């Protein structure tokens, strides 16, 4: 019928086995010093720059020897590698090298490959380096994500080298963004400053360009603070959402002025039938609730963290049966509220405990008990690296197990006992075992103290770090509770089966205070599996649907 | 009943009176849907305009705040021979002129959305006032059948049936 | 009803307990 596969690639093996041993070649490419015989059809093949130079019918054409300057010798052997095979390999050191080689030589398939890989590359250590990267080169799909990337984390980014030695137009492009994630603009300030500091001999022209683009007129969030705060309760962030919308962007309160504590709920039911696992996040602060378009590939049983540094991860899970088991890793884009997927962890696991530790997120368990040392194994990934390591794995196979992080070290909690872990050490140590066996009881760690709340009755269990002692406190105010720590203190949402309500605890006088009630205007039943966190979101552009009328059982009568 | 005793043929017309209802419960949940958003959205357009309100006013504190500094520290800035320095207070007086102008613009922008959807509230707003009145008595009539016609032969599920459709 | 029925009572033990 057409081209047949069979015999395609038993013709590229032969071409491979007569290229090693040197046969019919026509042209000898000479890179400084070096000589590489070749045939002239792969390349024409291959590159459209070779094709251009031996279709122009002149001596390149005639000429067996052909020299082509300002390419690395690696960089071609891995493109005619390539060129007889079709396997490219792409590592993180000479990626770089080998695209500007590519856009050289015009090889389709290699520039999207590395594009894409430069792509799914983009950290928070070279995004600066690979935006001028993409600028100096055109390459504008990584140029909006490196442009992304450096609006996410311009405060943590700023600093680095890459960053002083930008162009011109790369720093008015980023400044002039709204999307720069500062708390105030006295950073966006220095950052300007010390950039023109810099390299003042070349950027004294460029000092009006540089002031017309750091907005000194604003006077964001420190207008209300002078006033007042007098509103309906917490109506600071109705503001956010109302006066940022309207504004000529000159004046505009940037994307990191605008985001706000709210309540991750993931894996929430919804009445929807079709998303029966959606996932809301409803703001304390605003009183309004925001749909998330979380699920990547309608799965479920997947765990949430959120590092410090307000980041959200979801890994583990199963996507139902096209309910295979799979090791996605997916982080959230608080600005376009769509997760993008990481490199895959090592082992399948379903409701993993992930926590933040020393930079690292942790896999702690979260699986069904299938062999004995195949079972109870933990895993770290590396945010910059895109890697998995294995660590020391759990002494013992537990179930509904909860995990903490304080003071950089990982703690881990089961039915009575409990095991800490060192990174410095990389071993686990039985601490002080608890004096009630309980099971799917949730943890959150608040200053200097581990609160174990839970038990499927509930009790409010305090341990010390710093002692090493358990000791009680008293009873959830009731039962489905969620202890997360918001405001800078404890707090436990919990579910009475279905009415919504947060509770305020006193660490001093060991009480719980009613903090907010939250009525069934919005917020409807979220089940019982779902799992929550606390982190700040940009409400601005996250996502509007009520889906809830707030009034209902009609009183006419 | 238009005096009939088919009972068939009364037990009919009970259905589209149960039609008749469940269509104005709809729109009547509906139509409180429709005002509980509108009251929602005048209370954020309230909160909104409020802060345009006390942003123009701290804005005319910044006006005369630069006449402050026309008698505290121009001084020195003004007398020199020199017009990059006084940008800082002279650069950003013009360009907070024109940010004034264009708040107005935009507070007036708001205040026609607020008449806008303020009209198209008061548009159905009537209906509701009128709806009403005409929802009560045909449930009133249909009290008053279920007190006679649904005595004449029909069963619970069969209404239940009838006002499923 | 809504409360204490869906703890861990059976609808047969609360026709057992409306029937003595």
């Amino acid at each position: 019928r057409q081209i047949n596969t069979e015999y395609a690639v038993s013709l590229l093996e032969q071409l491979k086995l007569f290229y090693e041993q040197q046969l019919f070649t026509d042209i000898v490419l000479i890179v400084e010093g070096t000589e590489f015989p070749c045939h002239k059809m792969v390349l024409a093949t291959c590159s459209s720059y070779f094709r251009a130079m031996f279709m122009s019918g002149l001596s390149e054409s005639k000429q067996t020897h052909v020299h082509l300057r300002n390419v690395d010798a690696a960089t071609l052997q891995i493109i005619i590698t390539y060129a007889y095979t079709g396997n490219l390999a792409m590592n993180d050191s000479t990626v770089e090298q080998l695209y500007e080689t590519a856009c050289f030589l015009q090889v389709e398939d290699v520039l999207q490959r590395c594009r894409e890989y430069l792509i799914k590359k983009i950290n928070a250590e070279n995004c600066v380096r690979l935006l001028s990267f993409a600028d100096l080169f055109s390459c504008e799909e990584l140029k909006q994500s490196a442009k992304r990337m450096v609006e996410h984390k311009f405060t943590a980014v700023y600093h680095q080298d890459a960053f002083m030695q930008l162009s011109h137009d790369l720093l008015i492009d980023i400044l002039s963004s709204d999307n720069l994630n500062v708390e105030k603009e006295e950073t966006v300030r220095e950052a300007a400053m010390l950039w023109l500091e810099y390299n003042t001999e070349s950027r004294s022209q460029y000092l009006s360009s540089v002031l017309s683009q750091i907005r000194i007129d604003a006077l964001s969030e420190v207008t209300q603070r002078a006033w007042f705060q007098g509103l309906p309760p917490n109506d600071k962030s109705v503001v956010v959402q109302g006066l940022y919308k309207d504004m000529p962007k000159f004046f505009k309160p940037r994307l990191g002025m605008t985001k706000e504590e709210m309540m991750i709920f993931i894996e929430a039911s919804s009445e929807n039938p079709c998303s029966l696992y959606s996932s809301v996040c409803y703001s304390p602060q605003a009183e309004k609730v925001y749909k998330l378009c979380s699920p990547p590939a309608d799965l479920h049983k997947v765990g949430t963290v959120v590092t410090p540094d307000n980041d959200i991860y979801i890994a583990g899970g199963q996507v139902p049966l096209k309910f295979r088991t799979v090791n996605c890793f997916y982080w959230f884009d608080a600005q376009q509220n769509t997760w993008f997927p990481k490199t895959p962890m090592l082992f399948v696991r379903i409701k993993p405990s992930l926590v933040c530790c020393e930079g690292y997120i942790y896999a702690i368990g979260g699986d069904s008990v299938g062999g004995e040392l195949n079972r109870r194994t933990v895993e770290r990934y590396d945010t910059e690296k895109d890697e998995w390591t294995m660590v020391s794995p759990l002494p013992c196979a537990w179930q509904w197990s909860a995990a903490v992080v304080v003071h950089d070290c990982i703690y881990v909690m089961t039915l009575n006992l409990m095991y800490c872990y060192f990174p410095r050490s990389d071993s686990w140590v039985e601490m002080a075992m608890r004096q009630t066996s309980r099971s799917f009881a949730s943890a959150a760690a608040f200053g200097d103290k581990i609160f174990y709340i839970g038990g499927l009755s509930v009790t409010v269990e305090i341990y010390d770090v710093n002692k090493n002692e358990w000791k009680m406190a008293a009873n959830i105010p009731a039962p489905c509770v969620r202890a997360v720590v918001i405001s800078n203190s404890l707090c436990v949402f919990m579910r009475e089966t279905a009415k919504y309500v947060t509770y305020q605890y006193d660490l001093e006088l060991d009480r719980w205070s009613l903090r907010q009630h939250i009525s069934e205007r919005v917020l409807w039943d979220l089940g019982r599996d779902f799992r929550c966190t606390v982190g700040k979101l940009y409400p601005s552009c996250l996502e509007e649907s009520p889906w809830k009328p707030p009034t209902y059982l009609f009183s006419t009568d | 009943v238009v005096k009939e005793d088919n009972i068939e043929a009364v037990g009919k017309k009970l259905h589209e009176y149960n039609t008749q209802f469940q269509e104005k419960s709809r729109e009547y949940d509906r139509l409180y849907e429709e005002y509980t958003r509108t009251s929602q959205e005048i209370q954020m357009k309230r909160t909104a305009i409020e802060a345009f309100n006390e942003t123009i006013k701290i804005f005319e504190e910044q006006c005369q705040t630069q006449e402050r500094y026309s008698k505290e520290y121009i001084e020195k800035f003004k007398r020199e021979g020199n017009e990059k320095e006084i940008q800082r207070i002279m650069h950003n007086y013009d360009k907070l002129k024109s940010r004034i102008s264009e708040i107005i613009d935009s507070r007036r922008r708001l205040e026609e959305d607020l008449k806008k959807q303020a009209a198209e509230y008061r548009e159905i707003d009537k209906r509701m006032n009128s709806i009403k009145p005409d929802l009560i008595q045909l449930r009133k009539t249909r009290d008053q059948y279920l007190m006679w016609l649904t005595q004449k032969g029909v069963r619970q599920k069969k209404l239940n049936e009838w006002l499923g459709n």
